[PDB]
């Protein structure tokens, strides 16, 4: 492609940095007329023309530098694909239509706007589209047009959204839904009275709390991650604990299941179920007792915490 | 070891198929359109679930016949680990041997899935009450799987066969209560080196 | 005179006979000023280059001879072994100025400490011992190591532009 | 004086699930899904990739004979004289293979849908557990450079076949049930190590 | 004279580690972490920049065709007369180069994190071992600035092909496993006397 | 600076008072909600294209909505289709419950879940109304309190 | 009752000839403010550890131990004690597995055995007394 001239495939220069610089008239080398006209050169066929033009053969795309024009020029007689034309009016239209295999784009640089304007609108009278010069890659997710002044227009505002590979356009959907999930993440993180004034529970003693939680870490009811979510639960105050041995020991009215895990053993249903409750009062009964006496209750079963 | 077990498992499907979609994303696009969508790739393939069903299978069937082999369909009951299946399927300890695909289709969703009319009549008056759309897979559609067995015993192939069979006979997924899954199975499978691709 | 106060944004490391200092001494800091001067060619560094030429922790207080010893904190590295002390913490800055021909000079190595920073002690190259400006002035003007005529002061001039290391060892009062 | 440059392009045929590492993205993800996915802070997808291709060549190179050691069990050390020892790299020497992460070209809105999974009893036939997961869609694709220094003849072929290796195993989680399935496509290039200063 | 200010700014595409070398913050973290990050008593993180950068002149100089010395292989004491004991310093002379600590702009309690890493028997495809090891996220963007005193023309240009073959290898800890690919922004400057 | 914000709802952890908050710091220096961003995008979004509710008490509500779920009328699908709806403004929290209200001519029915218990036709009615009259006094109320009342029957 | 913000008031943005910019904070009240998520990590782990805060034969089995690396320098400096030891020796009963180093080059039933010798060896072991030997294994 051309920017505003570095053409890559390279970078060659005709007329910045890594290049192969082609002078006009009217780095790592200079190539001028040495290779007069009517040669080629090697770098990408290059030949020179000779105005009163660069002439690029890449592999995609055959390219021609025209430079000034004063008399008839000179041009290829071979394919052209991008035609590179200063405007600054009748001699440039011949120097374009008495050339062969009329070129896919034209380019219009150096000049005025009007005079840029005036030959672009006499090249598209004759059916040849112009180009009027004055990077992550850009995606319209959208979706209605209109045609107002010969263009085709959409009154659309939206959002631009940057990654580290490309810029995409969204509506107001994209940003309402991020807000909700950005909404639930933000309520999600907080509950009403954590870590704050210590606040209706069974009482039973410390041998009787060792022997349960004993026996129900033995069996797999009260478990490494049961043990370590209480805790955490019970650094954030009592009623974060009320609130957690609540939900763990709630039995779905539609499913008729709690969140204990199941004991590892021969038991019956009512013998699950009195074990289900032994493990609700049990530490219903710890979260009684002071924070260090807790923690040396589960120092014991959980290492971590 | 030195050798490893893979079985190609072709499917034809014989009833209506239906695998409700799981992605919660996919299924809460489809439900302005469909009440039951099918379970479908983002190349627009349809994919089932071939393990549960094949250690559903054989858990009944062997423990039918007496054998050891644990319920792992219980509510959050754990594997023991010396199970046929659990040493075939998987265990809490070890993996399976038995690496086991989704039934990827070999056709896109627009050639093989239909959308369909469900309705529920009423016992006397005989009017439809409830009416439903759902998504399904047509019949003679073909699915390709390939389980790959690590470590190979004697019993591999005729325990998979066995569930084959048995999925054969029960349905596949979905609705199998009302016909829906009854499919076919075509078996190839080879013994192939573990050290097949180094050359 | 100068009041300041240097606010360490990287932990610091000064040898001492293998015990450490808790804080650094008015030598690194000379040192360092010095090659302040030297490196952006001001004069008054050929006057860092004698000896002499006669021009703490932070309560808002500076300390006095609790800070203590568990600022230190052993540091390994890939094979070698270490103390610094931690970052974080405010210390005090008193340039005192008595000649009114380097005052400018001082100031303006100040204004250069103020733009980037200062490094005091080991592994100045390796990014130790990163000191930022906080505050600073103009004022005007036993607690340290002192030189009389005892406990064991190693200090050193190691003269740039000849590539010379002497470390002078002499004894002085304690502090 | 020379580096083999291999950019890898993996793309998911099966549904891919790998594990979330971070504690505290793990528990803010699990008040909504019980099996987050590896994301980056840049919210795009994570994979392990040196342990897959690791696992592979010894699960390879033991098969076929040669006298490579298992890192796999139990704080075992690489003895440092196998070909996956000079390769992925032993307690004295480091890896001569700078294995890069995988990392999704798209980011989590994109590829990354929650999913439900079932435990259903055998008899009965009633869904028994419910949980849900994360993962990564069919068709999406992921990158990876893995730079080999010092390289011998045979470390394309062998990094190819435990890239064969993992495109018939699996990469990630859940391998058993069918996920994590995927194609590699190797584009090698060899590499004067000089080539930065210009 | 004049001097040359370098400030990078650097942006993790991976996830980064370096172990922290104070035995008492690091014992006080071996109770729930295994490989504690490189941390400060600002609850910043900082990461060793010099030898990196060092490594990355005398791997790419060793390899173009100059005489450099290896440096940080057993008794490879520094010559003091190549390229790198110019830039970055020798025994006997004094390092030209002052190559901050990279300072995170960010604290430690939103861009570290612990974080799980495994270890998977072969035959059993099972977890046979498991560490807690912290990291840094990506995208947390650090920050430096580098000081080098009396300059060549070949300053610039050799520190910035040092910065970029750190963005192909990586800065910290586990650099094979994936983890320290990283990019730099750089911005350069020449002080002078007032 | 100015919040344009009432701050109810406020929880209590340990002495700092708090509430999440998700707004826009407007440089006018006003800190208000959604709301005003969709008055004002809409806004842009008729003038460039130019250019080319009931009262029910906050008991009462809880409490009907505490019935409902009982006879299994307002399911917890049900409630948070709501407030998937209701997260998207007011207008298409309206229209889904009216929607959902709405008796079919044809068919007769209404897409509310039929209640569970031996009910008369009358009271069946009777509680298909009230549950149009408190969810559409839900919609009256702001975000943070219609989570607050919702948050105990769908977790 | 004043109002102070403490989020950066860098990175805004033009809308609607309006300056703006969308944030997602927490609002403080004890003068009401408007914090970052940072000042609500600052204060939950400030007070989460706020709430954490209320002679031949033995010489030959170090001898034999050291060689096939169950017994390291990164033991014997950790030794230098009776709950260390038995935290070492712990077998977790769902894994199997102790925290010693497994040996180098044996069967299952021996590793336990030489796990077991290294348990002996070192419940076995003055503080000088407990200062040599382990000098010559560094
Ligand atoms: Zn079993
Ligand atoms: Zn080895
Ligand atoms: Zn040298």
């Amino acid at each position: 492609m051309i920017k505003f001239f570095l053409l890559e495939t390279a970078k060659i220069l005709i007329d910045i940095g890594k290049a192969d610089i082609c002078i006009l008239t009217h780095v790592n080398k200079i190539i001028s007329t040495e290779i007069d006209d009517r040669n080629t050169i090697e770098l990408t066929k290059i030949t020179f023309y000779n105005n009163s033009s660069v002439f690029i053969e890449t592999h995609n795309g055959n390219y021609l530098f025209s430079g000034d024009i004063g008399y008839p020029p000179d041009m290829p007689d071979g394919n052209v694909d991008y035609l590179i034309l200063e405007s600054t009016q009748d001699e440039l239209i011949d120097y374009i239509e008495r050339l062969k295999y009329t070129p896919y784009k034209v380019f219009l640089v150096h000049g005025e706007k009007e005079q840029r304007e005036i030959l672009a609108k006499r090249i598209i009278s004759k059916k040849i589209r112009v180009e009027l010069p004055e990077k992550k890659v850009v995606l319209n997710i959208n979706t209605n047009m209109c045609n107002f002044a010969s263009y085709r227009l959409m009154p659309f505002s939206g959002f631009i959204v940057e990654k580290d590979d490309r810029i995409e356009i969204n509506d107001k959907n994209w940003f309402d839904m991020i807000w909700n999930e950005e909404y639930n993440k933000m309520r999600s993180q907080i509950v009403a009275e954590d870590f704050s004034t210590d606040q209706a529970l069974p009482d039973m003693s410390h041998d009787k709390i060792i022997e349960n939680i004993e026996y129900l870490f033995n069996i797999k009811i009260l478990s490494k991650n049961r043990i370590k979510e209480f805790w955490e639960e019970f650094c954030k105050g009592q009623k974060a604990a009320i609130k957690y041995i609540t939900q763990v020991h709630r039995k779905n009215p539609n499913t008729g299941r709690r969140n204990w895990n199941p004991p590892e053993g021969d038991f019956t249903d009512n013998e699950i179920e009195k074990l289900y409750e032994t493990a609700y009062n049990t530490l219903l009964s710890l979260i009684k007792y002071d924070k260090n006496k807790v923690y040396n209750i589960l120092i014991n079963f959980n290492p971590k915490l | 070891a030195k050798t490893m077990k893979k079985i190609y498992v072709t499917m034809k499907t014989l009833s209506p198929l239906y695998t409700g979609e799981v992605r919660r994303e996919d299924k809460e696009a489809a439900q302005k359109r469909v009440n039951f969508p099918v379970r479908k790739t983002a190349t627009n393939k349809v994919l089932i679930p071939f393990k549960g069903a094949l250690r559903s299978a054989l858990e009944i069937m062997l423990k039918a016949k007496g054998e050891n082999v644990c319920d792992t369909g219980e509510s959050r009951a754990r594997p023991c680990g010396r199970c046929v299946t659990c040493s075939l399927f998987g265990s809490m300890g070890r993996a399976g041997r038995a690496s086991v695909d989704f039934l990827i289709s070999n056709d896109t969703k627009e050639q093989i899935v239909r959308e369909s009319t469900h309705l529920r009549i009423e016992r006397q008056t005989k009017s439809a009450s409830d009416t439903f759309k759902g998504e399904e897979v047509i019949e003679g559609a073909t699915f390709t799987a390939t389980i790959t067995i690590s470590n190979p015993q004697e019993k591999d192939l005729s325990l998979i066969q066995s569930a084959l069979k048995f999925i054969e006979e029960n349905g596949i997924g979905g609705w199998l209560n009302k016909g829906y899954g009854r499919v076919s199975f075509e078996v190839k499978s080879e013994d192939v080196a573990t050290d097949r691709f180094l050359k | 005179e100068i009041k300041g106060i240097l606010e360490s944004i990287t932990g610091f490391s000064i040898p001492l006979d293998g015990e450490y200092a808790l804080y650094p001494a008015g030598r690194h800091l000379r040192g360092a000023i010095g090659y302040i001067a030297f490196n952006l060619d001001l004069p008054i560094s050929s006057k860092f280059l004698d000896f002499d030429f006669d021009d703490l922790p932070i309560c808002g207080k500076i300390f006095y001879p609790i800070y203590g010893s568990s600022v230190l904190r052993n540091i390994m590295a890939r094979g070698l072994s270490y103390k610094e002390v931690i970052e974080g913490k405010k210390y005090r800055l008193s340039i005192i100025v008595k000649d009114e021909k380097y005052l400018n000079e001082m100031e303006a190595i100040i204004r250069y400490i103020l733009s980037y920073g200062i490094y005091l002690g080991n592994k100045v190259s390796k990014g130790y011992g990163k000191f930022k400006i906080k505050e600073y002035s103009i004022v005007d003007i036993l607690l340290s190591d002192a030189i009389i005529d005892e406990k064991d002061i190693v200090f050193s001039k190691k003269e740039i532009s000849s590539s010379k290391f002497e470390i002078i060892r002499k004894r002085g009062k304690a502090k």
